[PDB]
């Protein structure tokens, strides 16, 4: 009963602007299906969609808690919810997985190694995995990784995913107050809305009022990660919890996400993967051909411009703007760790991730030793 | 059937998977039942 | 039982049924007998390669 009295929600009560399709409003819902304040005029109310989800189908049966939360809420209430009501201890590591919202396929060896790395990293350190919530792309690969982990050995990987509330399929099926609601894994290929990932543990649904549109969760997730990182770890030597940012594929937005991670106090290290394609591959080609950070000569600059304009199908000025964003990222070249399949790129995800965390903290060796003691990683 | 028919990007008619489950159950195909449960068929909504 | 402790008893039974099947699989693969079968398949695939 505390969840209804502490967390709030918002619903679309607007003037119904038609724009393109007369039934589709500014929030995208049907014209008769109604019942920020700019053009949506939304009203605030206690929540009516929280509790537990029983994922019917999809092989293994897994129960995942969920709560619908307004997008402008304060992280201490949400962090208190996870620590008290969900009985989750404070993690020794936070992992932020970002990627492309479109579905993609990787190499089988790359997918297997990335999945085994993410599973082992979230097991040994007792970490929290932050995904996009819905079962698209990189979160689908994380879901297949969680299939494997569970299928092979026991373990409760805390994998809190943050998704927009209005874009999940069967929103009426998840309506209740502290009630277990069945959910269907079937995703209609005709419907633009996508289902939630079946192999997750907790879900911070973020309603901005709109349906069928993204952007209702990025600011809340970023401020929650910041509020988590300002919490001190249990070693009490003078450090907060470490935050890493794993990037697989991605689009044009993940370069700005990387720039927001790098140009932050304290800075957050970024680990990328190679072979997936798109923004990760252009980041890798920037990282190998970089010399002294931002000192990039003309020929690889033109190569980067033509590969951006070819892979992302952008214009000349858009590729130029993305190249300035790439150079602004590339000023802080020491924080990026690039994992490469084969070669001498540590041959594993987890040495790259934990080494990136150790030099992203950049503190004294007592602080690194206390971090390794908290993670129970003697080999690292 | 796993590698080809249940590949990614496969469009499915409504009610066809439930008829496929009914055919798999009567023809003692335990591996095909396991495949269909893993591909989203729920027994609660199928069994009448 | 009351319906709340009925659920707690219920999920206890699912932790046990998963841990039994998983264990059976691990004791099957730790089986020397299977560490030998699964070695032979591989050996042949490297022999032709």
């Amino acid at each position: 009963s505390w969840i209804e009295r502490a967390f709030y929600k918002r619903e679309c009560v607007h003037i119904i602007p038609s724009t393109k399709d007369p039934h589709r409003c500014c929030c995208g819902r049907l014209i008769g299906q109604h019942v920020w304040s700019i053009s949506k005029h939304t009203q605030l109310s206690p929540t009516d969609a929280f509790g537990t989800i029983e994922f019917q189908g999809g092989g293994h049966s897994n129960k995942a808690m969920y709560v619908r939360v307004s997008f402008d809420t304060k992280p201490d209430l949400l962090l208190h919810l996870m620590t008290k009501e969900w009985q989750l201890e404070l993690p020794k590591l936070l992992i932020s997985v970002h990627g492309g919202l479109q579905n993609f396929e990787l190499q089988p060896k790359l997918k297997q190694v990335f999945g085994k790395g993410l599973i082992k990293a979230a097991m040994t350190t007792g970490a929290w995995i932050f995904t996009g919530g819905v079962n698209t792309g990189v979160i689908r690969h994380v879901g297949d990784a969680l299939k494997d982990h569970a299928s092979k050995s026991r373990g409760k990987i805390c994998t809190i995913g943050i998704a927009p509330w209005g874009i999940v399929e069967n929103q009426e099926d998840l309506i209740g107050r502290d009630v277990v609601r069945p959910y269907q894994t079937m995703s209609n290929p005709m419907s633009k809305l996508t289902v939630l990932n079946s192999m997750h543990s907790h879900f911070i649904l973020a309603d901005n009022g709109t349906t069928g549109k993204y952007g209702a969760e990025v600011k809340l997730r970023r401020q929650l990660e910041k509020h988590i990182s300002l919490q001190k770890i249990n070693t009490r030597i003078g450090q907060g919890v470490p935050v890493v940012a794993l990037i697989v594929e991605g689009g044009p937005n993940v370069i700005s996400i990387v720039l927001e991670y790098l140009r932050d106090t304290p800075p957050v290290p970024v680990v990328v993967c190679d072979g997936s394609g798109r923004a990760s591959d252009i980041l890798a080609f920037g990282h190998k051909y970089s010399e002294e950070g931002g000192l990039i000569n003309e020929s690889l600059r033109d190569q980067l411009l033509v590969t951006i304009q070819k892979t992302f199908t952008y214009t000349r000025t858009q590729a130029q703007h993305l190249f300035i964003i790439l150079m602004e990222c590339m000023k802080k070249k020491e924080l990026i760790t690039v994992f490469r399949m084969g070669s001498e790129g540590h041959q594993d995800i987890d040495l790259a991730i934990l080494t990136a965390l150790l030099k992203g903290a950049n503190a004294s060796a007592p602080d690194q030793l206390s971090l390794a003691l908290a993670w129970n990683r003697v080999d690292i | 059937a796993r590698s080809q028919i249940f590949i990614y990007g496969q469009q499915w008619p409504v009610g066809s998977l439930e008829q496929a489950m009914l055919d798999a159950l009567v023809l003692d195909r335990v591996d095909f039942v396991k495949l269909l449960i893993e591909n989203g068929v729920s027994m609660h909504r199928f069994l009448t | 039982i009351t319906d709340d402790e009925l659920k707690k008893v219920h999920d206890f039974e699912e932790q046990c049924i998963e841990e039994y099947f998983r264990e059976k699989d691990d004791r099957f693969n730790s089986s020397n007998d299977e560490r030998i079968r699964v070695t032979s398949e591989r050996v042949e695939n490297m022999s032709m390669r």
